[PDB]
């Protein structure tokens, strides 16, 4: 996080049992997510 | 024209069982490699080999 | 999951909810009134979100006696009504509770009243012509099976008489399951219809449910949907052709305007809803005949203040195929079937579907009536003295024919005390051709009042 | 070769089905298309359909192919736009219509033209349809639409009942382009017939 | 030719059945394989490592700026005055 | 037959081609909605008349821009919207696909067939709003239309 | 220093500036828009101050593809357009860019669009008898050099053909410079006009500018101002007679009404923007001939629904002295000029400076037409047989006069194959005296329609 953003970044962690794994980060308006549920939903929604 | 419509309906009532005849073997052979498709899907969804 | 009421005004009520859970749109909520004399529960319906975990809602019952802080519970589901084969033969209320035998039901299937119109590939055009004993109907605008029928008119011009006459004809000549509904009716008409149906020994196969004048507008907006829901249940599962009757659809639209004024939405032209086209379109398209399911409907529509420019019938014009109209002037003339021939229109009428003789006779009758209407302005002041004989002949012919369009239906049995009559279409067309030929011009005018057939015409004429 | 595009707005699906059936019996479906926005749908589709049809036409327009465009109705679009604007808390106007509505119609009708020989021989024509009540022209919507068109034809029910099946009123109908479009033999054979009928 | 058109229509119906079956098998087998096979405890750590590597390899991005104008200026001036005035602040002062 | 085998092979090719990737984009929240309209908070990189997505698969268009709110209209189904959703900008002005395969078929205004069968091979997509040709690019009219 | 954008909706944009940075009213502002497919340079002009350095304005271009946070820069000046002698034979937009050559016209000196009205102390009325070849204008409403003459009528009356014929007939016999400006008109009309002027050698002698309807209303506020700026630059400096021709003036009134509605100003009763008469007076005064310079202005005014109770045509008339209007009934009769003699009037028709022969010509024709309008409906309904001998002879005379007034125009060549004709004034006076004294009552009805001259009348009489 310090590499991508020059400013120091604090951490506030929230436990999410709904997700099957991965990790999600939000530094404000932007967001990054790697989630099994999200990826499988994306895979199935584009099957046809 | 009514005769032609009737013969067209006869061809339709032949095709309406022809597709079922083909679909019987279609559904018989659909699951030939379904496990392989699932394995490829898992490999892609996880990013590594299964 | 406990709600609290914060602000109330009129039939519209606000509610607040915990941040964790907020109900989704179109969900029923239960309340209570703690007053002794006015003890009653209320069913509320979600309308819209206003942020801060606030929800606006509409009451299904009169809202008097409510106090703030009353707990509100949610069932997490839309409004549902009972469906089953044994439903017919009973009268129902807006909420679905049986009226004649309280507590009846609650064990049949239960379905929601909000759905989606059928897809595009399942629809199909229909052209089956449907006949009736009336002559003015099948002469100008024949009715088509599986389409829509419209009876436009003003106030107190005998729409209900025509409706009950048609239902009598259809019940007597044909069977099949039937559903009747209605909004904006008087209880006396309800009692009269119930008694008549009990006498007819056909009320067992007719589903009945209707609101009245003195109800909150929410019921006046939901009863039509409930009736349409049960009709759709009969059409889909049973695979049977269904008869449907609805009455005074206009009131429905009116109700919406009222509630809009309470929500705070911006008003539109002539003080109507900001949006009205979409609801009318979705309600109209919900009635649709499938290939394996033919459904015939007939709706009576009101016209306010005897003006045709208002948007209420203007939008309805676009959703209709067979339409008949009434006028005040024709009723004032004296003939009771006050149907305007120059204004009525239909879409089934075409030489490819109808015989050439019918088309030609109809065109000639329309031309004669239009010419008489055109000369009505000039004849109004001078009269017939200045007018030439070449037009006097057509004047006499037009007067005779427009008097011949009258008829004595059975529906007047309790007013004039005389039996009605029915006429086959072939006799009607041959008689009208004879009359247009001018053979009957020597006969007196007053012989053509309230007559059934040409044989009765001749008998009455010779009787004087 | 002429390619035509028909656009329908806010009509019962049965009417579109009947039109499609009659056209199929005609057998022209090898070179046509239909854009459907049934009245049961939301306001967005009704508001947007003519633009989609126009873009579809323009794509073949730039290629040099002659294109024909027909609009089923236009008042429905104005009604949908008015409803949207009133919902979005915008200030109203003359009998509750937004002021800028006229501009919209211009942006829809200025596209049709004929390209110069540099870019090809493509052409494009449109036949918008307007509905009126009690043959009234005082309402400003027909007035606004008239001023941005090269010619119009008036139809009345009285002539329909008189017996004239086309029921077009030659007293008012007029075309600004004139006879330069029609063939020279037509011009030689027929001239000032509208005048003679008028007197 | 229209009959051939309906022939292609029933081919499309077969395609629809194919899509439904493929979707059913795909969702079922994917859900079971992700709730049964990869549910191993070490898989969480492996996924975290891969996610960290992915976040490492991505190109850097630019970020800035971390309510009325007059109010903002007044707040800034007050903050500056506080900073210039709190020099002698004591533990109890 | 072998046609269904090839369809399954293409389905597997899609399976052997799916690769979802993380990307950088901004989000927003639905403050309120109703009657087919909705409001969005934040999301400062929006564009006038730009398309945006919704969690349920429906699409929205930004009409007006207040200094701290964005009013948008729902195109399709709107009874599956509640406060607290997530929205994503597409970073592209509304556009429609076009192709010669559109002949002889009926489509919705967006461009997805509703009554036809199969799909449409669209070579290009073009923006809905453009500029009309100028006077220098025009020419007189002479051909007849019978 | 620069500001930012805070609110975006429609065309109206409001921006914010820091301390000591607010510009005065009516300054050009540049905004930059970037996109893959839409790159432009928005030009805006200041409209009003909202306080706290928040200024609201409109835009000269559509606002598609805009994003908040974009800086706005100020040039510290009002709108300016290049002028000069090389401007002749070129086409320009509202901003002044040369359409024919994108790079042309970027070196001439520039003048501000806004100006000041001329002093009242240098005003003198202009009297002169300028004559054309057309009978109606020659006899009914003679024109005056240096004054204002305007056209009136509803939709599709044919005034564009009239103005084209007028410019064709006058520009050939003119040695001065002409400037044409189109506020609102279809692209086809402008392209056809450009082609026609290119077909002749007079195109080099004139200047052209216009704006289309597809542009936002902001561009429709300044085209007339740009034309007036060019006209005053030519007149004040060159000291030569100039021609200023305006297609319409209703369009910019419309666009002002809509922009004012968007600005949030309370509308008036009819819906027009307030202080519209102020803008009318500000615009109209710019066209003024001083003691040393002469300028002629041609304009046609569109009326909505042919309703003369609308305050806009009434307030636009007050700036006019010699006027000619058009009617739809006479057009429906078959006459192409379609000029109503009863209501048309001038300000130079009098026995003081013109012979009284013309005076009693006009009085005879006008009284004849007035009594003919009085007896019209009587001859229509009652019948010609009941009229008196004097009334019958007068009605025949009025029919002769009404039929003789029509005349072909060369601009109708593309519509009718018959070529046009021109007739002088004295012969027309003699012919009308012969007609109105009652010697040509023996000619047939058709012999007086579409007549070139008296000899043409004799030839057509010999043709029947
Ligand atoms: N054929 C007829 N025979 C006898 N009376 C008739 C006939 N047609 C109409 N009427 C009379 O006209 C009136 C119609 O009353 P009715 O209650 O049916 O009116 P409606 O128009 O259906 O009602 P609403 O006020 O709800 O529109 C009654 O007075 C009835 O007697
Ligand atoms: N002398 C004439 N002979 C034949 N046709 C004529 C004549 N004068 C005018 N017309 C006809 O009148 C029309 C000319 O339209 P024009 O542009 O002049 O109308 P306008 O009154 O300016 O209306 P608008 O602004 O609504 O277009 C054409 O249809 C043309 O054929
Ligand atoms: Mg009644
Ligand atoms: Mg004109």
């Amino acid at each position: 996080l310090s590499r991508i953003y020059g400013r120091p970044v604090s951490v506030q962690l929230h436990v999410d049992p709904e997700l099957l794994g991965g990790l999600s980060i939000t530094v404000g308006d932007e967001v990054i997510d790697g989630s099994i549920a999200s990826r499988l939903a994306a895979a199935q929604t584009g099957l046809p | 024209r009514a005769q032609a419509s009737g013969e067209v309906a006869q061809t339709l009532t032949q095709a309406d069982q022809q597709l079922s005849a083909q679909g019987d073997q279609v559904r018989s052979g659909l699951e030939s490699s379904v496990d392989g498709l699932s394995a490829k899907l898992a490999s892609r969804i996880l990013g590594v080999d299964v | 999951t406990a709600g609290r009421v914060v602000r109330i005004t009129g039939p519209v009520v606000d509610v607040e909810f915990p941040r964790g859970s907020v109900p989704e749109l179109f969900n029923a909520l239960h309340a209570e009134i703690t007053f002794g004399a006015l003890a009653k529960t209320l069913t509320l319906e979600v309308a819209q979100h206003l942020g801060d975990s606030l929800v606006r809602c509409i009451s299904m019952q009169p809202t008097d006696g409510l106090v703030r802080g009353v707990e509100v519970t949610d069932t997490g589901a839309s409004i549902s009504v009972p469906v089953g084969d044994g439903v017919k033969g009973h009268v129902f209320n807006a909420l679905g509770d049986c009226l004649d035998d309280p507590g009846y039901g609650k064990d049949f299937e239960h379905w929601s009243i909000h759905r989606k119109p059928p897809a595009f590939s399942d629809l199909e055009p229909r052209t089956e012509m449907l006949e009736t004993g009336l002559k003015v109907v099948d002469l100008l605008t024949p009715y088509v099976r599986g389409g829509k029928i419209a009876l436009f008119g003003g106030a107190g011009v005998g729409k209900t008489v025509l409706i009950q006459e048609m239902i009598n004809r259809i019940a007597r000549n044909f069977g099949g399951t039937s559903v009747f509904a209605g909004v904006g009716e008087r209880t006396r008409e309800g009692n009269d219809l119930w008694v008549e149906l009990a006498d007819a020994n056909v009320l067992k196969d007719t589903a009945l449910v209707f609101g009245q004048m003195d109800e909150p507008p929410g019921t006046r907006m939901r009863v039509a949907l409930s009736a349409l829901t049960m009709a759709e249940f009969f059409r889909d599962e049973q695979g049977q052709d269904v008869l449907l009757f609805i009455d005074n659809i206009f009131r429905f639209t009116q109700a919406g305007s009222e509630v809009s004024t309470l929500l705070g939405r911006m008003p539109s032209a002539v003080g109507y809803q900001p949006t009205l086209a979409d609801e009318m379109g979705e309600l109209q398209e919900r009635i649709t005949s499938t290939r394996g399911r033919s459904i015939t409907s007939m709706q009576a529509v009101y016209v306010p203040a005897d003006d045709y420019t208002d948007p209420a019938p203007a939008t309805t014009f676009a959703h209709l195929d067979a339409t008949t109209e009434l006028s005040r002037a024709v009723f004032s003339k004296g003939i009771f079937p006050a149907v305007d021939p120059l204004a009525s229109s239909s879409t089934i009428l075409d030489p490819a579907i109808v015989g050439d003789e019918h088309y030609r006779v109809a065109q000639e009758v329309i031309r004669i009536l239009q010419r008489y209407k055109d000369l009505q302005d000039i004849i109004a002041i001078l009269g017939i003295d200045e007018l030439s004989e070449e037009d006097k002949q057509l004047v006499n012919r037009a007067r005779r024919i427009e008097r011949f369009l009258s008829q004595n239906m059975m529906a007047a049995e309790q007013f004039t005390g005389q039996p009605g009559s029915t006429v086959p279409l072939k006799e009607t067309i041959e008689a009208f051709d004879k009359l247009t030929k001018g053979e009957f011009d020597h006969l007196p005018e007053q012989a053509f009042f309230l007559i059934g057939g040409l044989d009765d015409l001749a008998k009455k004429a010779e009787s004087l | 070769q002429v390619r035509c595009v028909y656009v329908a707005i806010g009509q019962k699906g049965t009417t579109i089905a009947s039109v499609k059936r009659a056209l199929e019996e005609g057998g022209a479906m090898e070179y046509t298309t239909i854009v459907a926005a049934p009245a049961s749908d939301a306001a967005g589709f009704k508001w947007l359909a003519p633009y989609t049809g126009s873009a579809i036409g323009q794509h073949w327009m730039y290629n040099g192919k002659h294109v024909l465009i027909v609009f089923d109705d236009l008042s429905k679009q104005a009604d949908a736009y008015r409803a949207i604007s009133l919902l979005l808390r915008r200030p109203p106007g003359r009998e509750a219509f937004p002021g800028d509505v006229f501009y919209l119609h211009s942006r829809l009708l200025e596209r049709c033209a004929k390209l110069s020989d540099e870019l090809g021989g493509g052409s494009m024509t449109g036949l918008p349809i307007i509905e009126t009540k009690a043959n009234d022209i005082s309402a400003f919507i027909p007035t606004n639409v008239i001023s941005i068109t090269d010619g119009q034809c008036f139809l009345e029910s009285d002539l329909f009942n008189q017996g004239v099946r086309p029921a077009i009123n030659v007293g008012v109908s007029v075309s600004r382009v004139g006879g330069a479009a029609q063939i020279k033999a037509m011009k030689e054979v027929a001239g000032s017939l509208r005048l003679d009928l008028s007197q | 030719a229209q009959g051939a058109q309906q022939i292609q229509l029933m081919r499309q119906q077969l395609i629809r059945q194919l899509r439904t079956g493929l979707g059913a098998e795909a969702v079922n087998k994917a859900a079971e394989i992700v709730r049964a096979h990869v549910a191993d405890p070490q898989a969480q750590s492996a996924t975290v490592d891969r996610f960290l590597s992915e976040l490492e390899q991505m190109a850097p991005s630019s970020v800035v700026i971390d309510l009325r104008a007059a109010s903002r200026q007044s707040l800034a001036a007050l903050v500056e005055k506080f900073d210039s005035v709190a020099g002698g602040l004591d533990a109890d002062g | 037959t072998i046609s269904a085998a090839d369809i399954e092979g293409a389905i597997e090719d899609y399976v052997s081609s799916f690769s979802a990737d993380t990307e950088r984009e901004e989000i927003g929240t639905v403050i309120d909605a109703g009657d087919g309209i909705a409001h969005v908070e934040g999301l400062p990189s929006v564009m006038t008349q730009e398309l945006l997505e919704f969690p349920g698969g429906v699409l929205g268009v930004a009409l007006n821009l207040d200094e701290h709110s964005v009013g948008a209209v729902i195109l399709g189904e709107f009874e599956k919207i509640e406060e607290g959703q997530q929205v994503k900008r597409t970073g592209e002005v509304l556009s429609v696909p076009v192709g010669d395969a559109f002949l002889g078929r009926v489509v919705n205004p967006l461009g997805q067939p509703i009554d036809g069968q199969g799909d449409i091979a669209a070579e290009t997509r073009r923006a809905l709003e453009l500029q009309a040709p100028s006077v220098v690019q025009r020419q007189s009219v002479s051909e007849p239309l019978q």
